[PDB]
């Protein structure tokens, strides 16, 4: 239909890109949270002996 | 510092990225009136109230959006400015002093 | 070759995992979320995190009593039908819940802060912090006001084999009387309190409670009004203590850290900020003495998170960024997402006359000092 | 109100622990890698 | 001697942590993604047969 | 102030979830040390192996509250009795039913945390605004003209009674600072806006009482009567 019908497939696919954006952005920001942690158990546990 | 706050606030980018951050003042309901200083501001705000564009509730938001905690006592002036009128309708109507 | 010394720091993982009750205010999960932002501002580099040797029976009745310890060991939430009797004699039940992991988790407050007061005996540090501890309303017969086993008093006896003098700094929001109780009538340990004096529990520390005995003298309280705000409270906070410093002359200190005096607590009165908190902390830790900070009050997590982690960061030397790093309570801590707790517009009651009617009183007792 | 007084019970559920089902297939499971001995 | 096999039982233990946490997160994302994939290819679909109707 | 316990509320049901979700993670932890353990072990000690009391670790009240919690105060004196006696048949079927009933609740926890964002949100702002609401009021009861002249006779009474003590009372009562010109013209840009935009006197009377003002407001104060014009209108039809 190359029309009206296609502003409306193309807002609804802006939905999805923005929901797939922040999902891929909270991964990265929680795969840094366990980076940050595990560095932090391994030097204690070596202070601690 | 009314103005140190309207235009010199960073917002914290991590919560950017995540979509966490809303401004107030970018939604009111209204728009706020703009200007050179915020107290134009201010006094455009109270004229639009004392029209009727915009309410009492609307109103003390923008004040906030605009000062923050310390224009409190700015909530009243409508009532206030009714008070001051019935004075002068008194010192208006005594013969003698005229 | 040993270089600098950095701040030790006790920590034990299992701490935030109890719970008192159901719309409890206190939770210790709180010092877990602490933990999170030290851990996520990198600021674990700059400490030693310790981990506590939890603490004994023949190590807690040292203050207590050898009824009311056994109580706590033996008491389980289940098995509470059978102690009616030591329900009613202890003070347990009501504000003091009896709930799951009760003795464990007296023992890793108690381990916290005797290992703080070792190390600062051994010369290993010269600051030690613990938030799990600092638990200030628990007498030696009874628990009181959420607490059940004195530990402040525990490091100042173990703080006392090579010190001759020690001083206790309180700045929750309300009275410390067990640790006023223990240290009452005598003239080694100097306990210093501001607090709200009223219709406010605990109810006591009236400015005219100075000790008994031979501490007579040596006891100092500071009854103030609602809403005092920082610079009220800077004005009341740093002669008293300047005074106590130059007359008193301590050798260690222990600064409670409480944080239900902030703006916007909810069961507290005051209306501090993060600055005007921090404020009392940086003005102690001038002076150069070995020092315990610890715990205390706090019953909006939120807020009592970002002002211990600035403390923190504030004893170690060093200077948070005031963004929040992305840590996994995130979103208790909206909208502005800073590091940075704000004072409100409520009404002050501290009127200069009286501040200054109470600072001259209190100034005059303590030259009475030595 | 009929809205907050419903999404407060609403969050309560939540938690609410495993089901019934659940804990009944664990059980039976259970027993039988017992049987194996 | 005791300390020492304390110590590289706990950093073992440490390692063996991390890789759970890691599968956990990644877990959690792969249902977003297919179910944001799932919702929008039906919203698609029942917009197209609405269209239709 | 019903804003700071809107907050107090919220936090409290952020704070539940969290909890739960801490301690089901801290039990996950302990045992995925003894399922690594059984793991790498001969197949004849797997039938001989007990834990004590404990578990195997430090803190015994985490674990059995994650045990009642999950499996109801009920069946859980069956569990912990199974991961006591026999261990190797019993921690892999908990250790699965613990990881499926986290990833349950942190989806839910997921799910929960936009509708609080907005409520925080709503609520947020005017929550350090304690006396922005006991302030309607005090000002209503210091605007009433009865306040106004009870309070000018008290003063001029007691300033009496300090005359008659033979103290030193000065003439005046009140002591009132007008320094910037411009806020009189800025007021007076108000009085016309209310005059104009006033549903309760008639034109007339804003006529009057705008060129009333123009003259003393200009003549009192000492401040150009040309700057008053635009906003005090002299015909209101
Ligand atoms: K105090
Ligand atoms: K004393
Ligand atoms: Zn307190």
């Amino acid at each position: 239909t190359h029309e009206r019908f296609n502003a409306c497939i193309d807002l609804i696919t802006e939905r999805r890109d923005d929901r797939v954006r922040l999902a891929t952005e909270n991964l990265m920001k929680q795969l840094g949270n366990i980076k940050n942690v595990m560095d932090y158990v391994t030097k204690q546990r070596k202070y601690q002996l | 510092m009314a103005y140190s706050k309207q235009h010199d606030v960073k917002s914290n980018p991590v919560a950017v990225e995540l979509g966490l951050v809303r401004h107030p003042s970018e939604r009111l309901g209204f728009a706020l009136p703009t200007a050179d200083t915020v107290y134009e501001q201010a006094i455009q705000l109270c004229e639009r109230l004392m029209e009727g564009e915009i309410d009492q509730n609307g109103f003390e938001d923008a004040l906030r959006c605009l000062y923050g905690i310390h224009a409190f006592r700015l909530y009243t002036v409508e009532k206030l400015v009714t008070s001051i009128i019935k004075q002068l309708h008194s010192v208006t109507t005594n013969r003698r002093l005229a | 070759g040993f270089g600098k010394k950095k701040v030790s720091y006790f920590y034990d993982e299992d701490v935030g995992n109890y719970h008192y009750g159901p719309q409890h205010p206190m939770k210790p999960h709180r010092v877990r979320m602490v933990h999170n932002l030290v851990v996520n501002y990198n600021l674990y580099e700059k400490l030693n995190v310790i981990t506590p040797v939890r603490a004994t029976r023949n190590d807690m009745t040292r203050c207590h009593t050898d009824e009311y310890i056994e109580f706590l060991w033996r008491v389980t939430p289940d098995t509470m039908e059978k102690f009616q009797p030591h329900q009613l004699k202890f003070n347990v039940g009501d504000d003091c819940p009896v709930f799951d992991g009760l003795y464990e988790f007296c023992s890793i407050s108690a381990g916290g802060s005797i290992g703080a007061a070792q190390e600062l005996n051994s010369g290993n540090a010269e600051i030690a912090i613990n938030w799990a501890g600092g638990l200030h309303h628990a007498k030696k017969r009874e628990a009181s006001g959420f607490c059940y086993v004195n530990d402040i008093a525990l490091a100042a006896l173990e703080l006392l084999k090579y010190h001759q003098r020690v001083l206790y700094i309180d700045i929750d929001v309300h009275h410390g009387d067990g640790v006023e109780e223990f240290f009452y009538t005598t003239d080694r340990v100097m306990t210093c309190s501001f607090h709200k004096f009223g219709e406010y529990f605990p109810g006591t520390g009236h400015i005219k409670d100075t000790g008994i005995g031979t501490g007579k003298n040596y006891a100092v309280n500071v009854p103030l009004r609602d809403g005092i705000d920082d610079e009220s409270y800077e004005s009341v906070f740093k002669p008293v203590i300047s005074h106590i410093m130059q007359w008193f002359r301590p050798e260690a200190v222990i600064l409670q850290c409480g944080t239900d005096s902030l703006a916007g607590d909810r069961l507290g009165c005051f209306n501090l900020s993060m600055k005007g908190h921090s404020m009392c902390v940086d003005f102690v830790k001038s002076f150069n003495l070995p020092m315990i900070c610890v715990g205390g009050g706090g019953y909006t997590v939120r807020n009592v998170a970002r002002v211990w982690t600035y403390e923190t960061g504030l004893l170690a030397g060093e200077e948070l960024d005031e963004n929040l790093p992305y840590n996994d309570y995130l979103q208790y801590y909206g909208p502005d997402y800073k590091l940075n707790v704000l004072s409100n517009n409520m009404e002050n009651h501290n009127t200069r006359q009286y501040l200054d009617s109470i600072t001259s009183e209190i100034i005059e007792n303590l030259r009475n000092l030595s | 109100e009929r809205a907050e007084r419903d999404r407060e019970k609403a969050v309560e559920k939540g938690l609410s622990g495993a089901t019934e089902e659940d804990i009944q297939s664990d059980l039976q499971l259970l027993k039988k890698e017992l049987a194996k001995k | 001697d005791e300390l020492r096999r304390s110590r590289d039982e706990e950093l073992e233990i440490a390692e063996r942590w991390r890789t759970f946490l890691v599968n956990r997160a990644q877990e959690e994302y792969e249902v977003e993604m297919k179910a944001a994939k799932e919702e929008y290819e039906y919203r698609c679909k029942t917009l197209k047969e609405m269209v239709l109707s | 102030n019903q804003f700071e316990e809107n907050l107090h509320k919220l936090e409290e049901e952020r704070y539940e979830y969290d909890r739960h979700i801490g301690a089901n993670m801290r039990f996950i932890e302990l045992l995925q040390i003894h399922a690594d353990k059984m793991l790498k072990m001969s197949e004849v000690e797997k039938a001989n192996w007990t834990l004590p009391s404990n578990l195997g670790g430090k803190s015994v009240s985490i674990y059995h509250k994650v045990i009642k919690k999950v499996y109801g105060k009920e069946h859980a004196q069956q569990i912990i009795e199974n991961l006591q006696k026999n261990p190797s048949v019993t921690i892999p079927i908990v250790l699965e039913r613990l990881k499926k009933k986290d990833r349950e609740w942190r989806s839910l926890q997921n799910h929960w945390n936009e509708l609080w964002h907005d409520i925080e949100e709503k609520n947020f702002y005017r929550s350090l605004d304690h006396q922005g609401v006991s302030f309607k009021s005090v000002d209503k009861k210091s605007t009433t003209p009865k306040f106004l002249i009870s309070e000018l006779r008290n003063l001029a009474q007691q300033q009496k009674v300090e005359l008659s003590e033979g103290k030193v009372t000065p003439s005046h009562q009140f002591l009132f600072s007008y320094k910037d010109p411009n806020i009189i013209t800025d007021i007076a840009r108000l009085f016309g806006v209310f005059l104009i935009h006033g549903s309760t006197h008639s034109a007339e009377d804003n006529e009057k009482m705008s060129n009333f003002l123009r003259s003393f407001l200009s003549l009192f104060f000492d401040v150009p009567y040309d700057s008053f014009i635009p906003y005090l209108p002299t015909h209101f039809n």
